[PDB]
């Protein structure tokens, strides 16, 4: 019974390094030689409570990599029930006597954590949880970060824009931190700023990190440059525009960060990294996208079977 | 453990006496943890003078005995509360409570969109102590909050 | 009063007493009614050995008096309940709970559609008794429910 | 050729005895030997007009366990047309040259009477139909009560909640009264009464049934217990209350049912059956969702067959 | 001071056979003679949170007649604030500060009881709360009524449709069993009976209401014809249907009405009355309609102003 | 001619010392003693682009306090014409034409400047331009701190909240460090700090402001103390929790404050100001806000009319 086996993927902590491994041992080699017949007969639910096209396709897509069918939907506003009665210990419950995984996204932080303890007998994957958790995604950046550069302890990995609500950002650090060596730049604005929990860990973990006021302190310095998307809605117009010139990556910058250096967003940029970047070869968020097909690949195929000559 | 022999102390045979509770504490347990949920004989002294604590509350329970359990919960509120287990009028011996790591079903996530919320289960949190407060995780919205913001008002 | 037995047992000193309370009903009134916030000492006794009338529960309220208005109030929780005043160790003043007309902010209108819900208003119903089964009619919405309904809530 | 090919399932009237026996006893054979390859390349339009996630997924779900592929869609509100042209006797016509079953539900009484002549020679399935029918439901509840008992003649079925408007208790009840010994016990609110028609019917065929005032005098007498949601809607705020307490299922009053006794309900519970119900073995209309799944199976597995060893 | 000076009119119960009186022969005199700067400089904000377009156009049309200024509201769109977070209690705590008068209307019942608490000493008028009350409706309804047949006693007074939720018709019923030897004859389905309370405080006076199936029941020994409308919601469409024209009144039924029976309706009507009963002179509807103007009036004279000396 | 005749009222910052205290003279006059046709014949329109309900039934309850008759708009419902397309110069220009004045409330900062290019020699008053400004709030403000303690210097005024964002703390600053030794004390999160740049035209001036975590750090210290209100948005739910009652005033906390100590803030209040407040003397609130309109009243007055004999 391999160890991920039964297990519901709720959130990174219950992850250990072992585990991600595991995970990262696996998706390289159905990158490698892909098993399109390892999941058949698999129904699979995609409940989509919050709607995220992005991550509903590369989950439903990498569902169908593997032979399993998929039924779903996406926003409670446009299923059947919610707040006119329906409960989501219920829907769960009933839903959880049909298919074989039930993979989920919600507006709520917890709804995973929940659902885990209602679904049954299925395992429940958490495509996202409010504020909270994220697992596939952050599974897949490091499953990035060890592809790119071949490694994941010891690195120069250099976090930027909103770190402070930044829901992919704490999910990364904390999954880096588990390794050692790495050291963690950080360059946000004063308000955007990395919240003291993490800090206070890294710290407890005795890590390398340090603030900074630019990428230009460090462009070279680092090795990865993941960029996070800030938001005028998080600002205020006038407030928004005093510093988000303060972070927006040219390609002009990256001017001289080392030949392994790589870029990496978890996407939609939108004023950051601007177009003439993509050219370079340190552009790699595409790269990253195309991955999280092999990402959540692992997982579905991990949590379902026990044996795998993989 | 006070002796007012004007109005002296009534003693039960056994039970569990839960003496030395500041002040509007007992009954805030009576309902937190349902002490009164039971029809047995119980015994709500509160607002009592000892020296050591001005007021006191105090709850004799018959027959009943806490396991080492619900003694540990009552840390969070009444702490230097002392749980006296009787038997045959004397005491079998003195209990004191000692700190958990998790406390469930009784309080409620800070969290205004902690699923938790609308939803049929149980507060449960994680209880880390630190520096000068108690910190408890909730197991829903994962978020860490100090006691004195959780057990408010 | 005092449910002595063969030992040391304590009373009060001048406050209301209230016992043949239907057992159960006791920690409803200390809770709902809130008498239990005081700095006066206070003693209760749940399920005691009332062998016919079964268990009661019962408040010794010490140094406090209640108005006859609130005496009434305790009607549909404790109708039967005697609230003896006892000045100077003796009961001056035998007394029992009469129904009232309005039931002042304990109650909750069973209509989902009021507005007593949502804001800062008092729940005040009329007690209409009827062939000895009571109708509460709220104040607000102008609904009017039986007292079952309401008690559920 | 078995009875039940070729043809559209479209109401619980034509459909005889022996009729939902063939149903029943598939069902129960799928639910032992599933056969995930006994509708392969058949495409099915799932298309739900009015919107249904939960008979949806059902629906959709059923399909895939034996093989269709599955297209469809939810709300014409959330279609390409309705009022601003397209006709539903177009829309079908059209449709009904792709796929080889229409599944539809509907807003409107009589949209599947009516596509099912517009179809052409494409079998129809009723998922829903406004204030009608409903058949894969109850066809469901039949084999729900079936499988529960062991029987379907001789029952001491008490339905509660709303019986007026309940397009389901009408279903179960006309369907139950094809077999024979069945007593009805019928409790709910004055107002939200058993229409006169079944009544009338019920005894037109000489079946034993008497209005109740609560479950409290029947909860023995009772084999099934199909629960099912009152309206705050129905009623009025003030209405629902007074009434509402009359009929919430409480763990409590299960307190002495027969061992045999069961508790049905089409779901979203939300008031009636309350959560300590679950806990009790009368509990099932979770275990009752789960059959659907073989309820609907079995349907859409004779409709296009011709022979099974099944 | 005139009886109802500085009162609070929220409900008619809560204005006795006097009172209803004065203001009945207040209206009255306006009617007449007109004081179209009685209530000059006063200012009054409408307030009506739930939009009900002609009872506005009518308080504010009695508004402008005694040349008195007005602010205020209407069906917030959407999120107006006052709503949510905000309690309409501080929100009649502020309006109480700049205006001398309150008039509103209000989706939750009771809203102008609790309006009464917060509203300082400043005047307030329930124009509709929840599906308790609506006085001023019942005012130019008696208005309208004793404008035909000199008397509020001696009267066979006919209420049709849905009786039982109807916020009117148990009103007018009060109001009326408060004035003398008033039988009421009640018209209605048998899903939309009286709601019985007020049925007992009619038996408790001791006052006559024969129970009815037809209109021509009554026909005949009739003079106001109150008629409500009855709503689809409340009452499956094919039973809708199934009645429709159980209670609809059409002209060629007045063939049979007294020289003085006049048929009365809140308005608006649509399926119930029929054009034809529009040109007959039974028809009155649009009379009550404009009456209301000096039912309005009167109301907002007498509470405004100290001494009536019209 | 008065000083602010035929002026336009935009920005807080474009009123010097001297013509706060005029607008504070009159409108306190105008308190006393009406002058109900003061503005007799005037026509002015409402110009509510962005409704603020209260705010404009003030602005409206002022306009009808002397008489003036009014026309105008508010929260343009959806696509209303002179949004999209037409652009607010063109709608200005015209507006010029018919009305006597302008009052408006605006989504974009500025608006109300580039009115007045437009509004041709029609005085125009910014009643709540973007993050920008809302000058009328302002004057009802102080026309209230004055009231109460009859000096706008010597004052130790308390402004917790949100000050970063809330575009009233800034003004009242601004305001208030135009009059001698205002001491102002800082109680916010560091995540809702002062705006700086309000800081150091403060320091400029060499006024005094101590920073405050609690209100319980100056509670005894003070004389108005001003609250505003957070936001979710701006700040995470968890970390909304985070704090919540780190800035709530109770009325225990009130056993502090001085004999004079009046609790100020624009409203509405909600989570912030607990009702024991509302109770307890230092409850201002809905007397501040039953102030601006005779503040309102002034501004309107002093710019319509010529000469103010009051
Ligand atoms: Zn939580
Ligand atoms: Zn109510």
């Amino acid at each position: 019974a391999n160890p991920l086996y039964q297990k519901h993927i709720i959130s990174i902590n219950d992850l250990s390094r072992d585990d991600l491994n595991l995970v990262l041992a696996t998706a390289a080699k159905l990158k490698a030689n892909p098993q399109p017949e390892l999941l058949k007969h698999k129904v699979i639910a995609s409940c989509f409570f919050e709607a995220s096209t992005r991550t509903r396709l590369s989950f439903e897509t990498s569902m169908h990599r593997l032979g399993a069918s998929v039924v779903g939907f996406s926003d409670s506003a446009n299923t059947s029930l919610g707040k006119k009665g329906e409960t989501l210990a219920d829907t769960i419950s009933v839903i959880s006597t049909y298919v074989d995984a039930i993979v989920m996204r919600h507006p709520q932080e917890g709804a995973a954590r929940l659902a885990t303890e209602f679904s049954g007998n299925v395992p429940v994957l958490n495509a996202g949880d409010g504020s909270n958790q994220h697992p596939t995604q952050t599974l897949l950046d490091l499953f990035t970060i060890q592809e790119t550069q071949g490694r994941l302890d010891n690195l120069h990995v250099a976090m930027v824009g909103d770190l402070k609500y930044g829901r992919t950002v704490h999910s990364l650090t904390q999954a880096l931190a588990k390794f050692d060596g790495n050291r963690f730049y950080f360059i946000a604005p004063d308000a955007l700023a990395m919240p003291q929990y993490i800090l206070d860990m890294l710290d407890e973990k005795g890590i390398a990190w340090s603030l900074h006021s630019s990428i230009e302190e460090v462009m070279a310095e680092v090795d990865i440059l993941y960029m996070t998307r800030v938001q005028k809605e998080r600002l205020d117009p006038s407030e928004y525009a005093n510093v988000k010139a303060q972070f927006v990556l040219r390609a002009s910058d990256l001017h001289n960060a080392k030949a392994n250096m790589k870029v990496l967003h978890p996407l939609p940029r939108v004023d950051e990294i601007a177009t003439d970047v993509d050219k370079t070869p340190h552009a790699w968020y595409f790269q990253q996208a195309g991955n999280g097909i092999f990402a959540r690949q692992a997982l579905l195929a991990l949590v379902l079977n026990r044996d795998l000559v993989l | 453990m006070t002796h007012d022999n004007k109005l002296q102390v009534e003693a039960i045979k056994r039970g569990t006496v839960i003496a030395h509770i500041p002040a509007q504490i007992g009954f805030k347990l009576l309902s937190l943890f349902k002490l009164t949920e039971t029809d047995q004989r119980i015994t709500i002294g509160l607002n009592l003078p000892s020296g050591e604590m001005g007021r006191k509350d105090l709850i004799k329970i018959e027959n009943t005995f806490l396991s080492e359990d619900q003694v540990d919960q009552l840390a969070l509120y009444a702490p230097q509360a002392t749980v006296n287990r009787i038997d045959n009028y004397e005491v079998v011996g003195k209990s004191r409570p000692s700190l958990p790591e998790r406390i469930d079903n009784v309080l409620v996530c800070p969290n205004s969109n902690c699923i938790s919320h609308a939803e049929p289960v149980s507060s449960s949190f994680a209880v880390r102590k630190r520096a000068n407060d108690i910190a408890l995780k909730c197991k829903y919205c994962e978020k860490e909050f100090s006691h004195n913001v959780v057990l408010a008002n």
